[PDB]
């Protein structure tokens, strides 16, 4: 019971981490998507 | 009155830079017809604008100025085709670069020409042996098809191909003519040192003989790079329009469409998804569709295409590496995930395909290799499903002690492709259940020392199993036993 | 009228008239050349100049040449007599088995069918598919689409349902290649040949074929669905029949499109794509349809460019869908075919009052068991699954083996599968179903489930996997 | 020929001639200056008029003046003459030595050797670093790449490699800093003096250096590879010479193109880069090779923007190169240097019947272990250790520790790693990896592994440790 308390202390800490990290790499993400997709159609209108 | 110069034929450079040419005059010159320029260097007209045509340079720009004169040719661009240019290395025009002479040609092709339609051709039937088990029993490829080497930088792809032609000495060393097959291998983008490393394990191979390379290198202009590919299909279809087999491998096609983007954005067409021209899949789609599997009435030749594409993080999903995918009859993806694991061929059973089936397999192989292919990818999901021993059953006990047999087998080394009958030979070892209580660690020396044995001792059993081309009741009895009593033997 | 070339740049040409500017959608055939090049205006750019779409190869062509407007667009074809034979975007036959002598011709642009003269019957169309019939019925005279990403089995899906349902069809077929691989045009007619559906020595036909692959300029691409469509308007309206059209892959039009868009001088809309896409797919999809006349039952592959369904394109088009079948590269890669997603595809039918409640039941129970699972996944990948429920680890199980048996081995695909193919009456089905999620199966083992028809034969092959 | 100027953006100076229009890539020199500001013409854009690109800042210059044909492209200093000096993009001295005096000068745009020129023998390169040697070995006459983000370990490595396989090579050396901090250049000049590389006194200076540092304008730094480039050239097929080419950073180089790019008015190709991105790094890329007459062994520093590896620039470069050290941020930060990622660094040289197959197969044998330690890494994240298998747990031992046994103290960062830099020979190498692979030090603890050189070293580390 101190094993399986312990074991899920560390679990349960890891997973918090885990889930700050992909929420700010889905940010990331989402924010170069935009420009990304952006940036594709201005090239295409200025080439005209 | 000298009337040598006037707008109709000629026209003279209005301005010059990056490789395209703005020239005034040439008022009957044909869309996509080759023009001279007064330093020798050729171009090829693209855009016809009302008051300038819009020249692409074959070449370096720097002889180019203002001013200069520019004649017309009156041909839309072509290129020497025919025997002559077996065992030579050409640039993207024709033009020999192994110094070794003129080539002899007496044919010429338009580079691009619209691929034959649906009358013209018949069903892909003959095997196109890779000499790749992985390939060959999973992923076959019939003469007129079109498979895809797809993967990572590093990850093989260019292997595949170098197999590929040195397994065809075996027939082109032989009597029949319809089984044999003249080799085409176009590098794009690439390195000089790369090719000519290239060329010299073909020759070292014996395989130059039935080879044409068409250079198309990382200096040389874009244009020229753009062009390879179409130059080196219309040497390959030589031989498909007269009844003769030739397989073309473009190495690869993602550096060729760098060039097309760079070529057109430098002609100020509107850059489009991904920066690339609206029609790369146009671009792309003309060329492969010249691989084709011509019908009796137009000589039975064909045209195998190996098309290459370089995928990044491995990602399959991208807009150019689909592009491509739904082009071809099939792809071989190679992973480096697979690839470290020692699994080389890194092929990825579940997400490669051929799209021709058994109709290009030989029976001996469709009859070792029929299931094999979803029981693979059904077993890569269950070993995955008990990455944690999930209180299994037997059915998928022996489902994970087959796949992982199975997968042994399909490994293989560089430069050693095998001939059918021995595919047939070790598939059939694993497939029928024999080695299910071998160690996995057991069998790439199993396969080695078996191979070794029925070549050695039994070439009556291969050459039966080679020439009938299937697996009679008493070979396959003949078989059984040479297996099973080998393999004690073996585990002794 | 005649015009004359100005400029040439790609499949875009535009020509100069002196006297008399052809209207929007005219032919135009440029004089001089062995083959017969049709232009179809595309705008009047002003200053008596239109720009127009190549209908093929702008190879050799020159500034100055001659240019007639045929005074009308591109005008095909249409009628019995067109059945048994294989046409081009411009309506010349390219089986060379000489001139198509129909009565009359058709223009390939014209208005859809108004309001007033929609239908709304809605017959279920059984397929002998499991996974379509149990969870996304087809509907007679209904708009089907099969979605997928580049090889995941939207053509063989097509090819197993020529087989299944167009080989009995009682009416014609009309099957347009837009855009695909030639290799398969060929496949097919020697199919169809093979079968009897195309009869070349009589009037036996019950197919008319248009092709316009994928070897074409973008302009014959952006046009042959429209011929494919007209052939099959004809049989609808002006003879009453029931129609089957099949067009692979309606993608391919709206491709087309986008690639001489920006030589049309056009600002991109997102991801590349033309900004006329949807009203462009709109006045094409809205023809494609069943009246009171006849009745149109359409299936059209759709392509979707790097797997992506929000693509622009492939989401432009769900809504003009009665059903719809949509693959996965998951699926697939794990050997499941047909790799329709289950929790993705759709039929306007799936309605307690069309189906009946038994197939009803059946299929939101198939759905929640495999959503349920879906959900599982991730975590017991993680953290194992000793921690759950009985009651949990049951519908691991039985999801896992629905998942397979949702998995056919097809007529047209032993030279894939390696195994005969099955075609299930839909009770067979809706039966097997229902008894997996009754737990009157647990017991046989999961591989047992995969790649079989009905279930007798899970049950059969469980014992011959009893070892 | 006097033409003159007709606009001035940044780099890029439009100049207008008469009478007789400079060719393409001539170098142009504008009057009525206190120093020499050379124009490399770019284009005719028809009109008389060429576009140019500045050598050196334009400010001060001012519509209609004149500039002069000089007749030729930029051309260079070569020879024996320019060994211990310093020079910049056009040539000219910047050590304050004096004059270079060369017999001849060469110009910095030469065209790449042909194909019939091409050499294809492999020799392995030795250079005393564990995991290159091991897993991704360089090649003499070869072309090698550094692959890294900002501050991972490029340049060090540079340094270190310059250090064990420059000093004590018979032949040149070229050294070109391209886009780079000129403290360096500074640090390496006085470091080459100390160690006699470079002597003011006689000559037997053994290495020729060139600049065009970040503080250069674009032009310069677009420049400056190709006249490190072309004093290469001239020892390598002018003298038979067997060279050593080292280049920081060579993506400065693309990166100062991308700079004047829309400047020449280019619609722009994917991520703002210029649509000649491949062709410039081609024609200029396929001069930097081994050849029949001579030998150019070649390390060039590859700098990765934002870390993305599929950045135009660095994803162009991988098709020229024979081996690649990719550096890895991540890696890093755990501590291990150099942070070479082993699963991800390559060499054409990695063949069984070129390294032999004891090499290629606890090579091979490394990279299988550490790819499936790389797997087990997702479950071992959320839940540790202590789900594993028994088996799967000796995997995990292994590959932590053959990771740090990967791991090595240079001389060159001896400063940083509070030991004594260790130079591994091969042999070692292949060795102390096999053991570890055959489970002969299962015993000693990871930490035993870090920082040290043979494996000798790691079992010693372990006794102190006790």
């Amino acid at each position: 019971q101190s094993a399986r308390m312990t074991a899920m202390d560390n679990a349960s800490k890891n997973a918090s981490e885990m889930i700050d990290k992909l929420t700010l790499t889905f940010n990331r993400t989402r924010q170069a998507v935009i420009t990304k997709e952006l940036i594709e159609i201005i090239s295409g209108a200025a080439a005209l | 009155a000298d009337t040598s110069v006037d707008l109709e034929e000629t026209g003279r450079v209005l301005s010059i830079g990056d490789g395209i040419a703005r020239v005034h005059g040439l008022r009957n010159v044909q869309a996509e017809e080759m023009v001279e320029f007064s330093s020798g260097l050729k171009g090829m007209s693209l855009n016809l604008e009302p008051d300038n045509v819009g020249v692409v340079v074959f070449g370096n720009d720097k002889l180019i100025k203002e001013g200069d004169i520019v004649k017309r040719t009156g041909a839309i661009v072509d290129v020497p085709v025919g025997e002559e240019l077996l065992g030579r290395v050409v640039d993207a025009l024709g033009n020999a670069i192994d110094g070794k002479g003129p080539i002899g040609s007496k044919a010429r092709r338009r580079v691009g020409l619209k691929a034959p339609g649906i009358i013209p051709r018949i069903s892909v039937r003959e095997p196109m042996q890779t000499g790749i088990k992985a390939v060959d029993s999973l992923v076959p490829i019939g003469r007129g098809q079109r498979e895809l080497i797809i993967g990572d930088r590093q990850t093989g792809k260019t292997s595949i191909a170098i197999d590929t032609i040195i397994n065809q000495k075996r027939f082109n060393d032989g009597t029949d003519e319809k089984k044999k097959l003249y080799c085409i291998y176009v590098a794009i983008g690439q390195k000089r040192s790369t090719v000519a490393q290239l060329v010299k394990r073909l020759t070292d191979a014996d395989a130059m003989k039935y080879t044409i390379v068409v250079s198309a290198t990382a200096s040389d202009a874009a244009p020229l790079q753009y062009l390879a590919p179409y130059s080196g299909c219309s040497m390959g279809e030589y031989f498909r329009d007269n009844g003769k087999h030739a397989l073309i491998i473009y190495d690869d096609l993602s550096k060729q469409a760098v060039a097309y983007r760079q070529m057109s954005l430098l002609l100020r067409r509107p850059p489009g998804r991904e920066a690339y021209p609206g029609d790369v899949f146009y671009l792309h789609s003309r060329l492969l569709e010249r691989a084709a599997k011509m019908n009796d009435a137009f000589g039975g030749g064909s045209l195998t295409a190996l098309p290459v594409i370089e995928t990044q993080a491995g990602d399959v999903s991208a807009y150019i590496p689909t592009n491509v995918i739904s082009i071809t009859d099939g792809q071989i993806f190679l992973e480096t995930e697979l690839f470290y694991k020692g699994i080389r061929p890194a092929i990825n059973v579940g997400l490669s395909v051929s799209r021709v089936g058994s109709a290009a397999q030989t029976r001996a192989m469709k009859q070792v290799a029929g299931t094999m292919k979803l029981e693979l990818a059904q077993y890569r999901e269950v070993a995955a499903f008990a990455q944690f021993g999930s209180d299994l059953d037997a059915a998928t006990q022996q489902l994970l002690s087959r796949g992982v047999r199975l997968t042994e087998l399909l490994k293989q080394g560089q430069y050693s492709p095998m001939a059918i009958e021995e595919q047939v030979a070790v598939i059939y070892a694993g497939v029928r259940g024999y080695l299910d209580k071998l160690e996995p660690s057991k069998i790439t020396k199993f396969e080695n020392a078996f191979l070794s044995h029925v070549i050695s001792q039994h070439q009556a059993l291969l050459s039966k199993i080679r020439t009938d081309g299937k697996i009679s009741e008493e070979s396959d009895a003949k078989l059984k036993e040479i297996v099973t009593n080998f393999l004690a033997g073996f585990e002794a | 009228t005649t015009g004359r070339i100005v400029a040439v740049i790609g499949a875009v040409v535009d020509v100069q008239f002196d006297e008399g500017l052809p209207p929007i959608l005219n032919a135009l055939e440029v004089q001089g050349r062995e083959t017969r090049l049709v232009l179809e205006v595309a705008q009047h750019l002003g200053e008596s100049t239109v720009r127009t779409i190549a209908m093929d190869g702008t190879e050799g062509l020159v500034r100055g040449q001659k240019v007639l407007d045929s005074g009308a667009p591109i005008r095909i074809p249409v009628g019995p007599e067109t059945l048994g034979r294989i046409m081009n975007v411009i309506g010349e036959p390219i089986d060379e088995r000489g001139p198509i002598k129909t009565k009359q011709f058709a223009a390939i642009h014209a208005e859809a069918p108004e309001f007033v003269e929609m239908s709304v019957e809605q017959e279920i169309l059984v397929t002998g598919i499991k996974v379509v019939d149990l969870l996304a019925p087809y509907a007679k005279g209904g708009k089907i689409g099969l979605f997928g990403g580049a090889g995941v089995g939207k053509t063989v899906l097509i090819m197993e349902l020529i087989n299944n349902v167009a080989k009995a069809h009682g009416g014609y077929s009309v099957f347009a290649g837009v855009g695909e691989r030639t290799r398969e045009g060929n496949d097919l007619y020697h199919e169809m040949i093979e079968s009897g559906v195309i009869n070349l020595k009589d009037a036996t036909s019950k197919v008319a074929l248009v092709y316009g692959q994928m070897n074409e300029p973008p302009g014959a691409r952006a046009r042959v669905a429209l011929t494919g469509l007209t052939v099959a308007e004809y049989f609808r309206d002006q003879e009453g029949q029931d129609v089957l059209l099949f067009i692979d892959n309606i993608f391919r039009f709206t491709q087309a499109g986008s690639e001489v868009s920006a030589l049309l001088g056009r600002i991109p809309s997102a991801v590349g794509y033309q900004p006329t896409l949807a009203t462009d797919m709109g006045t094409m999809q809205e023809r494609i349809t069943t009246t009171k006349k006849g009745s149109i039952t359409s299936v059209q592959a759709i392509y979707v460019p790097a797997d992506d369904l929000t693509d622009p394109a492939p989401a432009t088009t769900f809504a003009h869908l009665d059903a719809t079948t949509v693959l996965s590269r998951a699926i697939a890669e794990l050997g499941i075919y047909p790799a329709v997603d289950p929790l993705d595809s759709t039929s306007r039918i799936m309605d307690p009052n069309i189906v009946g409640s038994e197939h009803y039941d059946v299929a939101r129970g198939v759905q929640k068991i495999l959503q349920d699972y879906k959900s599982l996944q991730d975590i017991i990948a993680i953290l194992g699954m000793d921690e759950l429920s009985e009651e949990d680890k049951l519908t691991v199980s039985r999801a896992r083996k629905i998942q397979r048996f949702l998995s056919q081995p097809f007529q047209v695909a032993e030279v894939f599968t390696g195994h005969l193919g099955k075609l299930v009456p839909l009770k067979e089905t809706i039966k097997g179903f229902q008894q997996i999620l009754a737990g009157e199966y647990d017991h046989l083992p999961e591989q047992a489930f995969y790649m079989v028809g009905p279930i007798e034969e899970a049950v059969a092959k469980a014992d011959k996997l009893a070892e």
